RNA sequence: AAAAUGAAGACAUUUUAACGAGUAAGGAAACGAAAUGGCGUAAGGACAACAAAAGUAGUAAAGAUUUAAAGUAAUUUAGAU
RNA sequence: AUAAACAUACUUUGAAUCGGCCAAGUCUGGUAAGCAGGACUGGCGAUGCGGGAUGAACCGAACGUCGAGAUAAAGUGCCAAA
RNA sequence: CGAGAAUAGAAACUCUUGAAGAAGUAAAUUAUCUACCCGUCUUGAAACACGGACCAAGGAGUCUAACAUGGAUGCGAAUGA
C-alpha cells in the first residue's frame, strides 16, 4: 500500500539502504582508529607505571 | 457444504420474577414497573432480548442439517421442492395420517429429498 | 420582589451623566437622519414627552421611516423563543447616530478608491492594481533576528519577601 | 528536575524592544519552565505573553558532574502564618539534584507542596560554611562511620523469594 | 458516545408512488428510471411530483393552461395533477399532459383540435423534456387554510370554525 | 484505455519532488540562520508556529453550553479525537476557553505523516471514507491542486492557501488510548496533569494514540 | 442516508458510511426500493393434490403431559404417551 | 476566523407535563439545620456501568451481541487484579 | 547503486481424534464471580409506605350522534341523491 499511496516510497526507501551502509562504514572507520589511539594510549602505560614503582 | 451456524445466544429468555410463582409464565414480557430491577439494567440481572442477539442472516431459520424447512402435506406439495432438494428438506405435517406418508416417504426418495420425519407414526 | 412600573429600576439608568444636566446640544435637534441609516437609542430622562422604554436604551436599531418630528426605528425585540420585529417612533432627542459601521464604511472607501485607478489603467493598457488584503486575526509572528549591539540584559528571579507592615 | 535558560523581549508602547529577561529556571519539563518564565516577568514588570517573544530556551547540563558540592539555596516559602525566607544547605554532585532534595524536604518537614516554594537563589559555599547541624559532620576529612543493622542485598529482583530456607541474620555489613 | 445535535431520523421526503395504484406505482418506476439514467433534471421533477399526496397536487383548470400557453405555440403543457375545465372561459389549441383530465375538460381541449397526452406518451416523445412548459396549480386555494391559526390574533386572524350560537 | 494511469504516477512523483523541496529548504534556512547568529553575537527570534493539533480529553457529560459549541466548532465531537487546527488570535482564544477538555501542541512532519497514512479519512459524498488511494484524493481535492496524498500532507503542515479546503475535507481522526497525565487529569499540564498546552510534547504522546 | 440494479430472484435485494441507553408520550392498516417490522385467539368471504375426484382426518381430529428444532422476542414446527 | 446538504426554513394535528430534588471558589431570612426562598450552569428525576466498602445526585463515563488491545477515575501487605 | 519502462521468474502441504459417539446443545450437582419484593403514589421504596397465601376461568378506551386535520379512492363547478 506504501508504494501505491506514496510512489515516491521506492526512491526513499533506496536512499536510507545506502544510507544504512554508509553509517557502518562511518563506524568502522572510526572503531579501528579510536581502537589504534587506544592502543598507542596503553602503550603509555606499561612505561610510565614502570618509571614510577622502582 | 455447511456454514457454521453461529449463535449469539443459546439459553432462553424467561419472564422476570418466572421463577418464583406459578401465575407468571416462562414467555418473555419486558417489565414495565418504575422499580423494575431489570428495565433499569442492574447488574447481575439485565438480560433482555435486544435485536443485536439476532444470528447471521446466511444462516437464519436454518436447520443443523443446513437446509430450510419446508412442510408438505400430501406427495404433491413435493414437486414444489423437487428442483430445490438440495436447500429445501420436507417435514410431513403432523396431521397426515400414517397410510399418506408412506406415500411420501417413498416419493421423497424417488426424488433425493431429505424428510426430517422419516421415523415418524410408524408401526 | 419589584413593581410593574413603567420606568421602575431608573434610579441609576435615567440619572443625567455627572455634570451633563440641563439642556441637550444643538447637533443633536440638527443631524439629518435618512432611511436606512443605523442609529443608537439613548432614554434622555430631561424630555419626558415620548420617553422610550427603558428596555431599548442602548439597543441599536435601523431607521425605516422620517417622520417631520420623530424618528421611526426598528429594532429586534427576544420574546419567549422567538425574535420579534419593533417598530418605534423615537424623537431626534432620544436617538444618538450609531458609528458601527465606522470600520466598514472605511473599507469601502479604500476599495472604491483602487477600483478607480483600474479604470484608469486598464484603459491606458497599464496593469491593474490589486485589491486590498482582507483582515485576518493576529497571525503567528515570523522569525527576526535581533542585533547584538544595541542590546542589554536583565536577570529576573523570584523577589525576597518585604513585609508590607 | 532540570535546569533551563531563558530569554525573552517586550514589544509594546510600555517596554522598549531593546531589554531581554534572562533566567535560569528549574522545572521538569521546558514548559513547566516557560510557565515559570512567563509569571516571573509579568508580576515583576508588567509584560504579558502576548506582548512579548520567547528568543532563547535551552538547557543547561552540568559541567562537572562527579565532584561533590555544598550547594546554599535561598528560598521562600508560604505558610498559613504568612510569608518566610529559608536557606537550607544540600550536598549534592549537580545543580539540579541539590534541588530536587529542597522539594522533597520542605514538603516533609514544612508540609508545604511544590506549588508554594519560590526558589531564588542557587550557590556554592565552602566547607566551613555549613550550618545545618546534621550536614556539618559529614563535611570533616576524617569522617568514618560503619553502616550497622544492614540487610542483605540481592542481586536482583530475580533472587527475591516470599519464603526462604533457615535463619536469616543481619550484617555488620 | 458521541455528541451529535440531533440523531439521525427518517427524512420526510417521499420516493415512491403512494397508495395501491399500479398504473401510478408504473410511471414512478418508468420516471424513477429515465431520471437516474438520463439524469435530466426534467425528469427528476416529474418523479418527485409523482410521489406527492393528493393535497399537494392541485388542479389546473383549462382557462390557466389557456393563458400560461399564450406565448407558447409549440409547446407541451406538462401538470402533474388533474386537469378540470373552466366552463366560463374559451379553450384556444393546445397540447396538454396530466394525470387525469376530466370528462368535459377532455373534450372540451380535443374539440379545439388540441391533444390529451397521458404520462406515458409524452416520456415516449420526450423523455428528457424539450418542448414542455411545466406546469403546477395553485396550493393556497384550499379552504382549510383559512382557519388556521389563532383567530384572536391582531396580524392575520383564522376564520372561526362555526358551531353553536355562530355570529 | 489505462494508459493514463503511467502518466498519473510520473506527476506524483514529481509533486513529491517539489513538494520536499519546500519543507527541506525551508528547514536549511533556519539553521543556517542559527549558526550565522551564534557567530556574529547576535540573538535569534524562532518563528511563531502554524499548526496546533487538538485532542479531545474528558467524555461529553457535564459540559458547559458555550464550551459545548466551541468544541463543536472544532470538531472535538467525540473523546479521543484529534484535528489540526490554524493558530491565530482567534482559534487560540477558543482553545483557551475550552481547555479542560483539550491536550494540544505542535505537531512535527513526522506526526503529521502518521496520522494521515494510519488514520487517514475524507469526506466523499457524505461519507467518511479511510483513504485507499490518489485516485480517491484527486477526485474528491483535484479543483484545490491536491492530487495525491504528499500534497494533502504538505498543504497540512505548511498550511498552505488551501488549508481550509483540506483541514475540513479530513475527518477527525479517531485515535488509540495512552497515558495522559502523570497525576491525574484534572491538572493543567504544567502542574503535571493531562490537559493544556504541551508543545512539542504533544508528539510524545501521539506517538503512543496512534 | 446516498448511490446501483430492479417484473419477482429473496432473506424486506447489492455496495459504502454514520449511528443504537431512557420514565411520561408518539410512531393505525396499504404504499418495490415500501411514510417502523411482526406473533397470537375467535368468527365471516375466498384460496389449498390444477390431466374430470383437487388441503388434513378411524392406517386416529381437537385437547392434555413431556422431548427436540426454528425465531433475539411475541411464538411456531415436529417426536413420543 | 471556525463549523454547517440526512444543512436551513418551516406548516398541520396531537400526546405527556407545569408536587420537583441535589452540587457550588454564589445570595437573601434564620443562631443554625438533611430549614425556607432565589440568579448562571450541570445532574438525579428518566440512568445503568468502573471507583468512593455500602449511598439518586460526588469522580470517570452514558449502554445493540461479542473477541483482542492499549486507557479514565483510582489504586498495587492479605481478603483484592496489580 | 539504481526508480519508470522493456523482457524473463518461481504457491498447492503434513499429522492426531471421531457410529467404541468428534464438535455443538440440553438437564442435575459442584466450584470462582454476580443477584434486596413485585405493582403503585412519590424529588426519593428493598423499605418499619399500601395490595398480594396458592391455582384455574372471567376481567377494564367500547357503541351511536356532531365537527375538524391527515393518509388511500371516485367524480370535479359540480359532488351526493
Amino acid at each position: 500500500a506504501m508504494v501505491k499511496l506514496n510512489p515516491y516510497a521506492k526512491i526513499a526507501s533506496h536512499k536510507l539502504a545506502q544510507v544504512a551502509k554508509a553509517q557502518a562504514a562511518h563506524k568502522a572507520q572510526y572503531a579501528a582508529k579510536m581502537e589504534k589511539i587506544l592502543a598507542a594510549k596503553k602503550e603509555a602505560l606499561n612505561q610510565s607505571v614502570a618509571k614510577r614503582f622502582g | 457444504i455447511k456454514p457454521k451456524i453461529v449463535k449469539k445466544y443459546t439459553g432462553h429468555f424467561k419472564r422476570f420474577d418466572s421463577n418464583r410463582f406459578l401465575r407468571v409464565k416462562a414467555s418473555w414480557r419486558v417489565p414495565r414497573g418504575i422499580d423494575n430491577r431489570l428495565r433499569r439494567k442492574f447488574k447481575g440481572t439485565n438480560l433482555l432480548p435486544k435485536i443485536g442477539y439476532g444470528s447471521a442472516k446466511a444462516t437464519r431459520n436454518m436447520l443443523p442439517c443446513g437446509l430450510y424447512k419446508f412442510p408438505v402435506r400430501n406427495t404433491t406439495d413435493l414437486e414444489m421442492i423437487m428442483m430445490q432438494n438440495r436447500k429445501y428438506a420436507a417435514e410431513i405435517s403432523h396431521a397426515v395420517s400414517a397410510k399418506k406418508r408412506q406415500e411420501i416417504i417413498q416419493r421423497a426418495k424417488i426424488l433425493n429429498i431429505r424428510v426430517l420425519n422419516a421415523d415418524a407414526r410408524i408401526k | 420582589p419589584l413593581s410593574n412600573g413603567r420606568n421602575r429600576r431608573t434610579r441609576k439608568l435615567f440619572k443625567r451623566p455627572f455634570r451633563g444636566h440641563g439642556l441637550s446640544n444643538t447637533s443633536t435637534i440638527l443631524h439629518t437622519y435618512k432611511v436606512g441609516d443605523y442609529v443608537t437609542i439613548l432614554c434622555n430622562s430631561s424630555i419626558q414627552h415620548g420617553l422610550p422604554y427603558k428596555a431599548f436604551h442602548g439597543k441599536t436599531g435601523r431607521v425605516w421611516n422620517v417622520n417631520p418630528h420623530a424618528i421611526g426605528v426598528m429594532v429586534n425585540k427576544k420574546v419567549n423563543n422567538r425574535i420579534v420585529v419593533k417598530r418605534l417612533h423615537i424623537s431626534p432627542e432620544h436617538i444618538k447616530p450609531s458609528g458601527c459601521q465606522k470600520d466598514f464604511l472605511e473599507r469601502k472607501a479604500a476599495v472604491a478608491a483602487i477600483r478607480k485607478q483600474n479604470i484608469q489603467l486598464k484603459k491606458e493598457g497599464k496593469p491593474l492594481l490589486p485589491l486590498p488584503a482582507k483582515r485576518l486575526p493576529k497571525q503567528p509572528r515570523p522569525a527576526e533576528l535581533i542585533k547584538g549591539a544595541d542590546i542589554k540584559f536583565t536577570t529576573v528571579a523570584p523577589l525576597k519577601f518585604e513585609e508590607l507592615y | 528536575m532540570k535546569e533551563y535558560y531563558i530569554t525573552a523581549r517586550c514589544t509594546d508602547k510600555a517596554h522598549n524592544p531593546n531589554e531581554i529577561f534572562r533566567s535560569r529556571v528549574f522545572a521538569p519539563n521546558y514548559v513547566v519552565a516557560k510557565s515559570k518564565f512567563w509569571m516571573m516577568l509579568k508580576k515583576q514588570h508588567k509584560v504579558k505573553k502576548i506582548n512579548a517573544e520567547l528568543l532563547q530556551c535551552q538547557p543547561i547540563f552540568e559541567k562537572n558532574p562527579t565532584v561533590v558540592k555544598n550547594y546554599q539555596i535561598f528560598l521562600r516559602y508560604v505558610s498559613a502564618g504568612g510569608i518566610h525566607n529559608i536557606t537550607k544547605q544540600y550536598r549534592d554532585v549537580t545543580r539540579v539534584g541539590a534541588v530536587r532534595q529542597m522539594y522533597n524536604d520542605l514538603a516533609s518537614q514544612y508540609r508545604t507542596r511544590q506549588d508554594k516554594i519560590q526558589l531564588i537563589s542557587i550557590t556554592t559555599v565552602g566547607d566551613k560554611a555549613v550550618k545545618n547541624p546534621v550536614l556539618h559532620q559529614f563535611v570533616g576529612h576524617h569522617v568514618k562511620f560503619p553502616m550497622v543493622h544492614c540487610k542483605p542485598v540481592i542481586a536482583s529482583k530475580r533472587f527475591n523469594l516470599p519464603i526462604k530456607a533457615g535463619k536469616l541474620t543481619t550484617k555488620l555489613c | 458516545a458521541i455528541d451529535l445535535d440531533r440523531h439521525h431520523v427518517r427524512k420526510h421526503v417521499s420516493k415512491t408512488a403512494r397508495g395501491n395504484n399500479a398504473y401510478m406505482k408504473l410511471l414512478v418506476r418508468l420516471y424513477g428510471f429515465l431520471a437516474r439514467r438520463t439524469q435530466s433534471k426534467f425528469a427528476k421533477t416529474i418523479l418527485h411530483r409523482l410521489c406527492l399526496s393528493r393535497v399537494n397536487r392541485p388542479i389546473v383548470s383549462t382557462s390557466k393552461l389557456a393563458c400560461l400557453m399564450k406565448k407558447h405555440p409549440e409547446e407541451t403543457a406538462v401538470c402533474v395533477n388533474t386537469v378540470t375545465y373552466d366552463s366560463r372561459y374559451p379553450v384556444p389549441k393546445m397540447n396538454v399532459c396530466a394525470l387525469k383530465f376530466t370528462k368535459t375538460a377532455e373534450a372540451a381541449i380535443t374539440k379545439a383540435g388540441g391533444k390529451c397526452l397521458r404520462f406515458d406518451e409524452l416520456a415516449l416523445k420526450a423523455p428528457t423534456g424539450r418542448k414542455t412548459v411545466l406546469i403546477r396549480g395553485k396550493r393556497n386555494v384550499r379552504e382549510a387554510l383559512k382557519h388556521f391559526g389563532k383567530v384572536c390574533a391582531k396580524k392575520n386572524p383564522a376564520k372561526q370554525y362555526k358551531g353553536k350560537q355562530t355570529k | 484505455c489505462k494508459a493514463r494511469c503511467q502518466a498519473f504516477r510520473k506527476e506524483v512523483i514529481l509533486r513529491t519532488i517539489k513538494n520536499h523541496k519546500d519543507i527541506e529548504a525551508a528547514k536549511k534556512a533556519v539553521y543556517t540562520a542559527k549558526k550565522n547568529a551564534e557567530i556574529n553575537g547576535d540573538l535569534y527570534a524562532e518563528a511563531d508556529p502554524k499548526l496546533i493539533v487538538a485532542i479531545r480529553i474528558r467524555g461529553i457529560n457535564g459540559v458547559s453550553p458555550k464550551i459545548k459549541k466551541i468544541l463543536k466548532l472544532l470538531r472535538l465531537r467525540q473523546i479521543n479525537n484529534a484535528v489540526f487546527i490554524k493558530a491565530n488570535a482567534s482559534t487560540i482564544k477558543m482553545l483557551r476557553l475550552v481547555d479542560p477538555y483539550v491536550t494540544y501542541g505542535y505537531p512535527t512532519l513526522e506526526t503529521v505523516q502518521k496520522l494521515i497514512y494510519k488514520r487517514g479519512a475524507l469526506k466523499i459524498n457524505g461519507n467518511r471514507m479511510p483513504i485507499t488511494s490518489n485516485c480517491m484524493i484527486k477526485k474528491a481535492l483535484g479543483d484545490k491542486d491536491v492530487v495525491c496524498v504528499d500534497d494533502l500532507v504538505h498543504e497540512i503542515y505548511t498550511v498552505g492557501k488551501h488549508f481550509k479546503e483540506v483541514n475540513n475535507k479530513l475527518a477527525p481522526f479517531k485515535l488509540n488510548g495512552a497515558k495522559i497525565a502523570e497525576k491525574n487529569k484534572k491538572i493543567h499540564f504544567i502542574l503535571g496533569g493531562g490537559f493544556g498546552n504541551r508543545e512539542l510534547l504533544i508528539n510524545k504522546l501521539l506517538a503512543n494514540m496512534i
